[PDB]
């Protein structure tokens, strides 16, 4: 019954607190049952037959990512004037339109805001966040709580008013862009932070004199490789660690690995700050 | 030292730190965020700021993915600058005691998420009948049960911690182990590194990252500089690259 | 001090770059060539030349497009040197002394390209019969009239700023206003950058602009070498961009 | 009647001056028929008829670049043939070219001379120009008074052997190529010197100690914006006074404020060398 | 000085470095690794490195190409070594005097090529028999005729430089010659720079020249780095530009 | 008679050293013998028939680069199957291969491997052997010996396997790809080379005072092209060294040319370290 422009600003509003009660049985099941009952308020009164929709957001998962999920609340918010005023028969396709976008918006959420935009402001607002005071934890918290809301108040808005029709439609192409941009940008800004903002040195000397009045010119096996690459030894390291990790080797068991090299490494001169 | 009033804004910032562990939208499962708001209401802000940039760099690529439960960093962050702030610590050997408070973390946070599903069992009783007070008090509901998961932990620790039982035994390290827990601080991180590129890897994007390390190695670019000639870089090529222009 | 073969000079040098005002090809329409030619004829040509580097900055983008008169760098570039080479002041004395004649400027570079028309309704009467030499002596005539209404008013200053009238007047700034203007020397050159940009925007090409603004900020480039990288980018985004390639 | 070689030699030189006479009731027009005298020179001997072509090239405006005037006068020179020799009618489309190429090369050629010339050279030798003494005024000399003549030398000849038939040929695709280049190196040039060849410096302190035997340690704001960005207020201001020039302020009017802010800006400590 | 133990090292590292000349495959004949071999088995090593470092940035460019034999840089990357190496002599000294060696060089190593002839004229006669052990021990039986080409006057060398008369008629050059030829040392070196560009120049990638030209004058890179960013901007290049797209 | 995996390791190991006995009246050509033998070996016994292969191997020339040479050899054993097994006749076409293969990779792999192979590691081991010891001649025999062991053994396995039907096909739009990739890293480097790794000074000074409490302020022509680019004199003498090798002149008089030219300008002051 004509879904009032504020229930939009309301839907908006109650899907901040999106990820749950994320279960483990259904996945932010009932979080999507509780940014839909805005829609259900004035959509429905009470009765038998208009109060068994809340059964159907139940009904089965929905688990995607929750930035990317403001498009498939603005499609199923379409969807429900079709089933209300329109009353244009359609009971299982919308679920099926939630395991459809299920889907592919999993799999190209979750390497851009986990992917490109997470650790690059929290790159950003932790290099900053060591010596600076307040534009490392500031720089982040303004520039990511803003593409998280221009992704969900631009996802609902632009989502509502087009239907099932432009999902097919930008569905193609645009999101091989969005994603061929983002790991260029957070691969540039990973090539960086594995040179720069790693420490790994090797305090081995290998060579004597020591020449002009007292200087020792020690050149330890550090100088021998930052002569050819100032950042050498992090970068392996990351290959190494980069290998392990396709073999879902926990995290928590090659960070317990690098604290014994750490110790047993620093015992023996190896490793040295 | 720590007084009544600082006790309950602990906890109250433990809550805040707590509601974001599952809910992941403002992040405050950061160690970021949870670590200036505790170095705030502790004392000192400069020394616990240190402390979030620092746990950050290994807390990237520490997200969910599906039922994956990342290590927890909103737990190993706020545990791991009370016993920095208020006791009488260093940096690297908070860094070095949040690993087993991580690993507490998704045990924990596994545990609740586990147990929510009395949540939901109680949910479809409630859309049987309506109204959707009945959902906007259950959904609400299963985030106060979290919080209060993240948030006494950080109470037992901020009342145990001033006591010389436990800060006359955190110095048995000794201090030979120390300084070899600051020099793993500067490899540990590599680890949240390969866990990123690992999610963006495409073998035709690769040379985006042996360009952007070698211009760190002889430039004195920032991060911020470095994530704008990404973009530039990134818009640059979608520009190009006719895979967008023709069939 | 300013001797009469001094004058003859500074008259001559006005007259070129007044001719260059409308004519816009030698470019003695601009406040490099302008200044260091009026900082030789009259004393020290180091201390002209900064002047002419500092002025171009401002007068970037300080063009004719189709009847938008310029704000005439020729004249605002030639008594503001006279104003700093002959009597006893600073750079940015001058500079910011500069703004009001170039005012001045388009008000007289308009009132002589108005009355040109004169030329104009002398030369139809002159295409009605020949020969083309009524032309070619019409045309240049009209250019021996700009000339002397840019080289007349560095004249009128070139003989008047030798008193203590004006070269007492002078001092009562005073030295905090001096300083005040020096600050806003290194504010006002953003407007002729505005001008150029807002010329060849493109929404496409923007990559190119905080480009080339980040490279500024951390690398120690000359102009040549940013000039040189420039166009080395250009023809290498011609070459790409399948714009250029197909149907 | 045959142009001789030198004829055209004799129209580059005289075409150096072709900006008038620049009236504002008929533009560069006596301007033209200066540039085209020495062709009616051999072309006609005195007559009525044929001494008339004088009355046609003032008959409206000839309203262009000076430097994107030489494919005009090359193809205008190869039209009179064709009507003296070769005797095709032709008379209105004479100006109907002049018309023609007076649009598109108006606006292809200010974004470009105007554009990525005159303040990218301008630009090159003044930056020399404050410490240097005469490779600034002499970069700026030599290298734009060549581009200005390769520009008439090459389009007079150019466009003179080459008649109508490669106006609508060259007009197409090379130009786009000509101006999107341009543009590319007038803005990387014109990020530069926002950033660095500007100015802008805030003296507010911000914080104290000031340890390590008396160093005071001072912080202004200028230290805290530079830890982002080292240029990031006059970016800033860019984009204002980029904003306002669209609404034709007169930058006369925008310098002045400036000036205002210079003066209450220092005289409170805000704005400072 | 130099010892019987000595001779016979500096003999077979010649002959290594006289297999290379012709064969070109494991790089010998090149003033690299002829001098680093020749440097450890005379004597100290950083000031034979140092030499092999200086003669291959002439020696970029001394290539063969179908019958246009190079100058040979194996023979005057030995002798020159020996010179510095064993005699009491300067670096630009032995990298001036290496050219006239290898002038001796290709003339050298000409007739050693046109003389195998007889090789091939009995090898035919091998062919129409067999087995072809006459023809695996006829192609290497010309191997050991050109190293002992190269070998053989770098014993000649280093039995003759051990005498007054040569180490006293080297120091009237004099010292004025000598410190005009470290400065033809910076500039001989553009010869090898020019021969490979003009290998590898097409019209529409000499941008990718100045472009490498003008980031060595204002970055401080490796070449080890500038070898990576070259790589890098090679494969973006080649995965744009549409001339390998379309069809 | 099925040419054994092993024999095969064994061409590779004899084909290292295939530059011969390089004559000048048949080029390389007792060396391609030389790296057949292996496979005449258990091809044929002793016959009039099966052992005047050795003549045909030998019938001409077979002058390319060492190191694009492997294709040649493993499609030329390929072709003895179909002769020997499958007795398709063939004669004068195993030598037509054999020279319709040196044309192409003659010109292709000389600008690579004399190209942007060996004076680009050459270059890289050579910055470091000035400084260093055993980086600059170890990252040389390391990084260019694999490079030709990998175009050698993945040369003749893969053109092997693959017979005439797959010479045509990556004989088109592969090694333009490989060569149009090569001259952007080599010119890249060389025009690094040209910029930093060579020295030519002018201490002709050209101007006094010499402020500053004694501070002399020398301003020599090298500064004033310093203002400019701090390599110009060496790019300049690049571009008329580059002009001069076209005409063909020896590198061995050009040289000569810049040893006067070092000896006349250092005693007149115009060069000078
Ligand atoms: O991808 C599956 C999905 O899992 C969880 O539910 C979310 O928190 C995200 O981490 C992710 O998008
Ligand atoms: O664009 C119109 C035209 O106006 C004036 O006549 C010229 O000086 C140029 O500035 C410009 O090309
Ligand atoms: O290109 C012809 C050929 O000539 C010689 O035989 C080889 O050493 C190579 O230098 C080159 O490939």
């Amino acid at each position: 019954k004509k879904l009032t422009q504020s229930d939009i600003r309301g839907v908006f509003l109650r899907s901040n607190l999106f990820q749950g009660s994320w279960n483990f049985e259904r996945m932010q099941a009932l979080g999507f049952c509780f940014s839909m009952v805005p829609a259900i308020r004035r959509l429905y009164p009470e009765n038998n037959e208009a109060r068994k929709q809340a059964i159907r957001r139940h009904l089965e998962f929905f688990n995607t990512q929750p930035f990317v999920a403001a498009p498939i609340l603005g499609v199923t918010l379409a969807l429900e004037e079709q089933r209300a005023n329109g009353a244009e028969i359609d009971d299982g396709a919308i679920n099926g339109i939630k395991v459809g976008l299920m889907g592919p918006l999993a799999g190209v959420g979750d390497p851009i805001f986990w992917g490109t935009v997470r650790p690059v402001f929290a790159a950003l607002g932790a290099g900053i966040a060591m010596s600076g005071s307040l534009l490392g934890p500031l720089l982040f918290f303004i520039l990511f709580n803003l593409v998280r809301l221009a992704t969900r108040y631009y996802g609902v808005a632009y989502g509502y008013s087009k239907g099932i029709d432009i999902v097919k439609d930008m569905g193609g192409g645009f999101l091989q862009k969005l994603t061929e941009g983002a790991s260029i940008l957070g691969l540039f800004v990973m090539g960086a932070l594995v040179n720069k903002w790693t420490h790994v040195n090797i305090p081995l000397v290998v060579s004597r004199i020591t020449d002009q009045t007292g200087k020792e010119h020690v050149t330890t096996v550090q100088t021998i490789l930052d002569q050819l690459m100032p950042g050498l030894v992090p970068l392996l390291l990351t290959f190494a660690c980069m290998w392990l990790l396709r073999k879902k080797v926990n995290p928590l068991w090659i960070i317990v690995g690098f604290f014994v090299i750490g110790i047993a490494g620093y015992a023996c001169g190896l490793l040295g700050l | 030292e720590i007084t009544t009033l600082q006790i309950v804004l602990v906890f109250i910032v433990a809550c805040i730190a707590g509601m974001g562990s599952i809910l992941d939208e403002f992040q405050f499962h950061r160690p970021l965020i949870a670590c200036t708001l505790v170095g705030i209401v502790l004392g000192d802000m400069k020394t616990g700021i240190i402390i979030g940039g620092t746990l950050e760099m290994i807390a990237l690529g520490w997200m969910n993915i599906g039922a994956a439960v990342a290590p927890d960093a909103a737990l190993a962050s706020i545990i791991s600058t009370i016993l920095v702030i208020a006791g009488h610590q260093s940096i690297g050997a908070g860094i070095a005691l949040a690993i087993p408070l991580a690993a507490a973390g998704q045990v924990l946070t596994i545990i609740v998420r586990t147990i929510t599903v009395a949540f939901q069992h109680a949910a479809d009783k409630a859309a049987d009948n309506g109204n959707l007070t009945a959902i906007s008090w259950i959904h609400v509901s299963s985030l106060f049960l979290q919080a209060m998961r993240v948030a006494i932990p950080a109470v037992i620790v901020a009342l145990s911690v001033g006591t010389s039982e436990v800060q006359n035994m955190l110095n048995a390290i000794p201090e030979v182990v120390t300084n070899g827990l600051n020099i793993a601080g500067g490899m540990i991180v590599v680890v949240g590194y390969a866990m990123v590129i690992n999610m963006m890897r495409a073998g035709y994007l690769m040379p985006f990252f042996y360009l952007g390390f070698v211009t760190a190695a002889f430039t004195n670019f920032n991060l911020v500089a470095l994530g704008v000639i990404g973009t530039v870089m990134a818009v640059l090529y979608i520009q190009l690259s006719p895979k967008y222009n023709r069939v």
